[PDB]
């Protein structure tokens, strides 16, 4: 029933997974979100993670759509990607062209703290840090972005909107309850037609509270409270993946 | 056009969610003082427990440097942690003297809230059979602590048994996501010696000897035995002085190859494994091994 | 031969069936939800011109006394001596003398009797708690002809769930939730068995241990089978008081039956418990010699989905009865039936009416509100979840006019037919007992709580209590498509 | 959209009066018990005396004792069976426990031996 | 959008007001709220207030309904009330007679904390602190219940319902914004049709932010964040209206 998830909600159901902000990034955060809202036109910004660093000052992630249509049965969202070392001001994530999109997945290890930071890799080829960290961020967009089925409609024009009727998810304990983001309405694509173990589901009956972890991407966290109806989600922590999930489980 | 999730008839709670309710109840019953309750068959009043005396640190205050620093559990959990610490160090039929919160751990199914405590009686070990390490026993470098792991803050509360050298041993090789329940095979291969329980406990025991600290010059260390004693004349630094890692020091004794704090020599020729000698007790943060290098 | 009580009431051909080789069983169970606490209910007393016509004395006593065995025998031994007087005037012979010992020694039987009469009238008046509000509801209820009871109450979850799943301190007793009841049906049971009948009421319990506990958890299956062991001794000192626990003989006497309701399966299997409490059903032979005598007559389990049923009989435990919720608007657990019927045990169906919502009213009513609370229902949270479950109330409104159609079919009440509908898939029933000039509610039946209008008469209906049903081919569809 | 307004008004009306309607008929029905139960309470003393099977009374007796009851109000008021009845017990001709003894046999019903045909 | 009032967001937005509560009293709601709300049948039990003491152990109160009609042309919310010394355990709160809330009406100063106490009157008279404590309450419920106007809307079955395809308050800086809950929604009777200076009304536009201030009872706050669609209110202090109001206008 919700448009937009919270800030607030979203640090508050995700603290005791670890994903917490510093209180005077809070603060700074809820003064400029609106600010960089207005700044760039557009109509929906949530902070979309947080990535750490070798020095202290972590990248705060925020993603923002003006638009987001349907295309070749994809539901896609025209997103710009702000990055930030303290929640004052904001700074842009300019896409990444293919070549050096598919330089910079072999560059691992956790990012340093200055985004003016050149990797080079193999004659030697230069990289930005920004550019690896756009491509992360790209990953886990594709990987992970989760919401609840049935929460977004098609519209004339094809324009995927908010569901204002949307009555809830029954059965949130099941992954069949949750789809991805640029899953069209119509299809019945969810989580369940991803790997059988990559996504954990712990579900609190009594408060009505779900969590969903990704086991792929393990610093990935989605919450849907079902009483009043509010999903929200985040990523706290390096950006890298795990490759060998076979072991592990 | 009616939308596809149009309503739900769904009953106020989920009849198959009796375990929640309890470990919501368990939750809720760490705060206040414990209303008085009437025995059944009369109005006579039942006496509460007589209260242990025990000690530990400052929960709210460091759930505040948590929260400032951005790190942790949320100041909501860090509160529940402080009442989960003070019933678990209040009981009578588990005597402790010292309590602290070690952290949590995430799992696949739940999750492992750990508390270090040291006991006023510590309990049986086993002897070490013939031709393995003897074990270190309770009061020593790896088993100096008892540990307790919970699902819930407050609920029950099962205590780990202690860690022999080869289940440290047989940890460093795999590499596992935590079902969330004690009884749960780790590994077939490699071969491990235990349940769930003591994969956790090994992984307790080598997260503690890597990664407690201390400020440097608070304590100093024992001329000949492996003993800190408070320092007196330590003067606080201040401010981001505590950023650098070279202001911080080890406060436990460092982990050995062997899967003990010392390592033990047969008596005569022995193998680089027995001759591991390790740093000073004190050792600081600076002076440690970095990871391996990545592509980048 | 068919059961005489339900001959003579109901003009009911129904055999007498036996839920354990010793214990019988009644048609209908009647699950006991207590108006007010036990402590508020065993304190009250029913002892307050020359002539009360309205004191208690003139009005109860006379009609708790006649259905008192003594005074029967008392009655029917007064026939026999006027006949034999009879036939010995008529005959006047060498046999009139055998004859007038007969009748002398129906005599002496006269007096005994007339004695225990005098006993009984006196044991009335010198205890309390009989001929109360809620005595007197029970024993109505057990001269209806539901005999068997049900321990019961406000449950999980709309209740104190402090008085589930805490923590108790140390000092406190090993007594679990629905204690009281156990403490009121013993009592009651203790009284009517004195009146009249050594055995004639029966009484099914109900373990809940609290799975979630520390003391459970941290303590394992020695724990759970000490803890099953305490409840055992707990309930045998409440049916039976610390007097006549045990047979004059020396032998305990064993409990009717226990229930057991679990409340986790990915917590704690139920697999201790349920041995232990097989072995204490089981007397243990020693060569023959009997040792260890039994103390529970049966094991019966409740809520078990039919995976974990099927479980607890591939491991050896003598399930005797499981109950269900299966209503007429209810049919969720239809595994269970099919497993029940499969392995020969008996099931019990508790809802039926979903807690007098199938009632008279509530036929065009606006859905019943928990704060400002209604008193015809026994929970109104309950309620509110089974219309949920059902769809809403709108189709409850549908549903509830179809079988008031049903109903004016015949000339039953709208619940009868609910019943009757449970009866005729196999199941028993499980009504809840009313209270307070409400008794006789859970049948439909209105304006019962007098003796006036009454006469005497149960506040149930005959084809209740019928081998042959009532429901014609149309109605089982209609109540089939209600779904 | 002016008639939807004017049909859902009616429809609230329409289950606001099944309501009251069901409350009152349980009010007449509690009240119509209670004229009974007064009724009841009002006969007995006149069924007790003189309308029990098991006689607990000769009709001789009570017609004397009402004679002498009838006698002593008029030296003196109307007598009554209940007047009767307690001055009969006053006497101690009559005591509570034949009383009992024979509404207990009554209440059996077909199988008390008054209507036994022996 | 919304359907029921969050606590966290009422203390977050209610924080400048001088609404709080403490850490564990905030705590011990968060866990305790949902049992209270489950214990009984009601679909909505939401923190009320907060009254001062004058132990120390202030009363905390909570409110609860489960459906909402409309009867004799008002919006009728069948309520129940608890209160409760710590976050943990609550306690029901009986409702008082007439004559008994108009004796309540005669007690001032703020009742102390102890809820044994008995207050004489006059023939005299003894008045239980809880009567005193509810008489207030309702006072104060009765008086001043802020929703934004148009947020709930009739339906089927003639019951007051949240709308679900709420618009959002148009020109939310003014009291025609905003209604008491007891008001139907068809009706045009809004904030504006009782004194002329018993509520003030702040608003930031950038944030989108209106906080509501009720001056007749000086410690009841609501808030509307626009841009969420929320709203929300909160009462702090004792359940005393001040009587000399036009001097301080």
């Amino acid at each position: 029933v919700q448009l937009e998830p919270n800030i607030t909600l979203v640090l508050k159901h995700l603290a005791s997974c670890g994903a917490v902000v510093s209180a005077e990034q809070q603060a700074a955060l809820d003064h400029s979100i609106p600010i960089k809202r207005i700044e760039a036109g557009l109509r929906s910004l949530t902070l979309w993670g947080r990535l750490t660093t070798l020095n202290g000052k972590d990248y705060l992630v925020a993603e923002g759509y003006n638009v987001a249509s349907s295309k070749e049965g994809a539901a896609v969202y025209e997103t710009k990607y702000f990055y930030s070392q303290d929640g004052a001001r904001w700074s842009d994530l300019q896409p990444v062209d293919s070549e050096t999109a598919t330089r910079c997945a072999r560059i691992k290890g956790m990012l340093s703290g200055d985004p003016a930071k050149n990797y080079e890799l193999e004659l030697v080829f230069q990289i930005p840090e920004l550019a690896v960290l756009r491509c992360r961020v790209d990953a886990i967009a594709t990987a992970t972005s989760v919401i609840p089925t049935d929460s977004t409609i098609l519209n004339a024009a094809s324009q995927v909107v908010p569901n204002r009727l949307f009555a809830g998810a029954a059965y949130p304990e099941k992954l069949e309850s949750y789809q991805h983001r640029f899953s069209l309405p119509g299809s019945g694509v969810t989580l369940s037609q991803d790997l059988r173990g990559t996504w954990a589901v712990q579900y609190d009956a009594f408060k009505g509270v779900a969590q969903v972890r990704s086991l792929l991407f393990p610093g990935y966290f989605f919450y849907y409270a079902a009483n009043e109806l509010t999903w929200g989600s985040l990523y706290v922590g390096d950006g890298l993946r795990n490759n060998d999930l076979i072991f592990m489980l | 056009s009616t939308p596809p999730a149009a309503n739900l008839s769904v009953p106020l709670v989920p009849a198959a969610s009796a375990a929640a309710a309890a470990a919501a109840v368990a939750k809720a019953s760490l705060f206040g003082d414990p209303e008085p309750v009437l025995d059944p068959e009369s109005g006579e009043p039942i006496d509460p427990d007589a209260p242990n005396e025990f000690e530990c640190e400052d929960v709210e205050g460091d759930g505040d440097l948590l929260d400032g620093l951005g790190v942790g559990l949320g100041r909501q959990e860090m509160y529940a942690a402080m009442l989960a610490v003070k019933r678990l160090g209040e009981d009578a039929k588990r005597g402790v003297s010292t309590v602290r919160f070690f952290g949590k751990f995430f799992g696949t199914q739940a999750d492992y809230y750990v508390f270090e405590t040291t006991l006023q009686s510590n309990p049986d070990m086993p002897e070490a059979p013939e031709g393995t390490i003897p074990l270190e026993p309770y009061g020593e470098g790896v088993n100096a602590y008892i540990y307790f792991v919970s699902n819930t803050l407050g609920g029950p509360l099962q205590q780990l048994p202690y860690v022999t050298p080869e289940q440290i041993k047989a940890s460093r090789l795999l590499r596992r996501y935590l079902t969330g329940r004690l009884d749960a095979p780790v590994s077939a291969f490699p071969a491990f010696p235990g349940n769930e329980a003591n994969y956790l406990r090994a992984l307790i025991a080598r997260i503690s000897a890597a990664t407690v600290c201390c400020p440097r010059g608070f304590f100093t260390a024992d001329d000949d035995s492996a003993e800190l004693s408070a320092n007196d004349e330590w003067v606080p630094l201040k401010g981001r002085e505590m950023a650098l890692p070279v202001n911080w020091s080890h406060r436990y004794a460092h982990l050995k190859g062997q899967g003990r704090t010392v390592t033990h020599k047969r008596d005569p020729f022995w193998t680089a494994e027995e001759m591991e000698a390790g740093p000073p007790p004190l050792a600081t943060l600076d002076t440690d091994a970095p990871l391996p290098a990545a592509t980048g | 031969a068919p059961d005489p009580v339900l001959n003579e009431l109901y003009g009911s051909e129904r055999p007498a069936v036996e839920l354990l080789p010793g214990v019988p069983l009644s048609p209908i169970v009647n699950s006991c939800w207590l108006p007010a606490d036990a402590k508020a209910m065993l304190a009250e007393s029913w002892i307050p011109p020359a002539f009360e016509a309205a004191a208690p004395e003139y009005n109860e006593l006379v009609r708790r006394l006649a259905k008192t065995a003594p005074f029967r025998k008392w009655n029917e031994l007064t026939i026999q001596a006027k006949q034999l007087e009879q036939e010995v005037a008529g005959l006047k012979g060498p046999d009139a003398e055998a004859k007038q010992a007969e009748l002398e020694n129906v005599k002496v039987q006269i007096a005994d009797a007339e004695a225990a009469v005098a006993e009984v009238k006196q044991s009335f008046s010198d205890d309390p708690l009989s001929l109360t509000g809620w005595m007197q509801a029970l024993t109505d209820l057990a001269d209806g002809g539901m005999t068997t009871f049900e321990v019961s109450g406000q449950g999980w979850p709309y209740c104190s769930l402090r008085q589930l799943f805490g923590e108790m301190p140390s000092a406190a007793p090993p007594a679990g939730f629905f204690d009281g009841v156990e403490r009121v049906l013993g009592t009651f049971k203790r009284r009517y068995e004195k009146e009249r009948g050594p055995g004639s009421v029966q009484l099914m319990l109900k373990l809940a241990p609290n799975v979630f506990s520390d003391a459970w958890s941290t303590g394992g299956a020695p724990a759970a089978v000490a803890a099953v062991e305490a409840y055992v001794e707990r309930a045998r000192a409440n049916v039976f008081g610390p007097d006549g626990g045990v047979t004059p003989e020396g032998v305990p006497e064993p409990l009717d039956l226990v229930q057991l309701v679990w409340w986790d399966f990915a917590a704690a299997d139920p697999l201790p418990v349920l041995k232990a409490l097989q072995r204490m059903a089981t007397d243990q032979l020693q060569v023959v010699s009997v040792s260890e005598p039994k103390k529970i007559r049966g094991i019966g389990l409740v809520d078990f989905p039919a995976d974990r049923l099927k479980a607890a009989i591939q491991a050896g435990v003598p399930i005797t009865c499981v109950q269900v919720e299966h209503s007429v608007l209810v049919r969720s657990a239809q595994p269970v039936l099919d497993l029940c019927a499969k392995y020969g045990i008996k099931v019990l169906a508790r809802g039926g009416t979903l807690g007098g919502l199938l009632s008279a009213k509530y036929l065009g009513a606006p859905p019943p509100d928990p704060v400002r609370g209604d008193a015809d229902l026994d929970s109104v949270p309950g309620c509110l979840d089974a219309v949920n479950n059902v769809g809403g109330w709108a189709r409850l409104q549908a549903a509830l006019a179809v079988i008031k159609g049903i109903a004016d079919k015949h000339g039953v009440k709208p619940e009868t037919v609910a019943l009757r509908w449970q009866i005729d898939a196999g199941c028993f029933p499980l009504v809840t007992t009313r209270w307070s000039s409400r008794v006789w509610r859970q049948f439909g039946y209105e304006g019962w709580s007098s003796f006036e209008v009454s006469g005497g008469r149960p506040g149930v209906d005959g084809p209740l209590f019928q081998v042959e049903s009532f429901l014609d081919v149309e109605d089982v569809r209609a109540l089939a498509g209600l779904a | 959209l002016a008639a939807n307004r004017s049909t859902l008004a009616d429809k609230a009306a329409s289950t606001a009066a099944t309501v009251d309607a069901w409350a009152e008929r349980q009010a007449k029905m509690e009240a119509e018990l209670q004229g009974k139960e007064l009724e009841a309470v009002r006969r007995r003393p006149t069924f007790v005396l003189r309308e029990l099977k098991p006689a607990v009374a000769s009709a001789d007796a009570v017609e004397a004792a009402a004679a002498e009851l009838t006698a002593q109000a008029e030296e003196a008021k109307e007598v009554t069976d209940i007047d009767i009845l307690s001055y009969m017990m006053d006497k101690g001709a009559i005591t509570k426990d034949a009383i009992i003894q024979a509404l207990a046999v009554h209440a059996l019903g077909d199988k008390a031996y008054t209507n036994h045909p022996a």
